[PDB]
């Protein structure tokens, strides 16, 4: 999910 | 707010904040030095502008590197262990440390200077990547970033030694999923007494939700330029604000504290  | 600065000082010198979780952004870097890439005007926009670089973007861009690599090579090159000290906004977070406060340091930056002014590995969430570890582009191979090192100072691309592919430090990149040491955010933000944000924009997500992961009893403290982010859209009852620069903001912060001698020795011991 949490990517940059 | 109904707390103001003195108080947060004063419920760390009692020990009632014992496990600070602090977010730091690019504030903390521009008074070393660090010059932003992107400024039409800083030191390392000149030399970026003869290399291809359309948007500044581009070299934390994937696709973009496979072109041409160099201009984040040369970038590395500029931000490599050796170029830059950190300031007091780093050894006033190290001292937190020191005195068993710092419970995490998560870190927008990219300039390894938290590590420079001595936090073990193990505190801090380098959240956009380390100039530390390499990993290959196509097996994926670690290699340390000694290795990897000797090349970029010395203007080679660097290469894998088994498959040949071009070696990438583990900066994240526009779209690259963040460290696994990120994960932590599940465990740190519901287990802090005390939320320090060190001149940060809030921008960008997720990094800024994290600041509502807290709990509701506990305090948000904002050092930096200007009310930002999710503290700016929404405030709670403890929050505080020292509104104006981050530097001069940490030094009354810090003499608030009654850490004057102690940050005053360890800058003088550290450089
Ligand atoms: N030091 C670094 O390694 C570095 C530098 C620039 C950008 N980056 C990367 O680019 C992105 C930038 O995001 P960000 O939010 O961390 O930085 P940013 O540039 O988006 O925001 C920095 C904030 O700090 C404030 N600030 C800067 N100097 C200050 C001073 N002297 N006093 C008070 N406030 C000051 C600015 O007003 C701004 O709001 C991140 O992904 C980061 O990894 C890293
Ligand atoms: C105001 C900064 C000038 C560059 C710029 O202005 C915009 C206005 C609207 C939409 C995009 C831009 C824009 C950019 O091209 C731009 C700015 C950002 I901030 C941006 O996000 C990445 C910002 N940053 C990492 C946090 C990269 C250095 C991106 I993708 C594009
Ligand atoms: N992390 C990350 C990566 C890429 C982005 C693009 C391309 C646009 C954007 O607005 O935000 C991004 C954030
Ligand atoms: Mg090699
Ligand atoms: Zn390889």
């Amino acid at each position: 999910r949490h990517k940059k | 707010g109904k707390l103001s600065l003195q108080d947060v000082a004063e419920l760390i010198r009692a020990r009632a904040c014992q496990r600070v979780v602090v977010m730091v952004g690019a504030g903390i870097s521009t008074p070393s030095g660090i010059p932003d890439f992107r400024s039409p005007g800083s030191g390392l926009y000149s030399n970026l502008q003869q290399y291809d670089l359309p948007y500044p973007e581009a070299i934390f861009e994937l696709p973009f590197f496979f072109h041409n690599p160099k201009p984040f090579f040369t970038l590395a090159k500029e931000l490599y262990p050796g170029n830059y000290k950190p300031n007091v906004t780093h050894y006033f977070l190290r001292l937190l440390h020191d005195k068993g406060l710092l419970l995490r340091l998560y870190t927008q930056n990219i300039d390894g200077l938290e590590r420079v002014s001595g936090i073990p590995a193990s505190k801090l969430v380098e959240a956009h990547g380390t100039f530390a570890s390499a990993t290959c582009t196509v097996c994926q191979r670690p290699f340390p970033g000694e290795d990897i090192r000797a090349d970029v100072m010395a203007d080679r691309v660097p290469r894998c030694p088994v498959c040949t592919g071009v070696v990438k430090p583990d900066i994240v990149f526009f779209g690259e999923p963040l460290p696994q040491r990120f994960l932590l955010h599940v465990v740190d933000f519901p287990m802090a007494d005390l939320l320090l944000i060190l001149g940060t924009s809030l921008e960008v997500e997720p990094f800024a939700s994290l600041t509502e992961a807290v709990r509701s009893s506990v305090p948000r403290l904002l050092i930096n330029r200007d009310l930002v982010g999710p503290l700016a859209w929404h405030p709670r009852s403890r929050d505080v604000a020292q509104l104006g620069d981050v530097v001069h903001g940490v030094e009354s912060l810090v003499e608030l504290l009654g850490w004057t001698e102690e940050m005053r020795d360890l800058v003088q011991r550290e450089t």
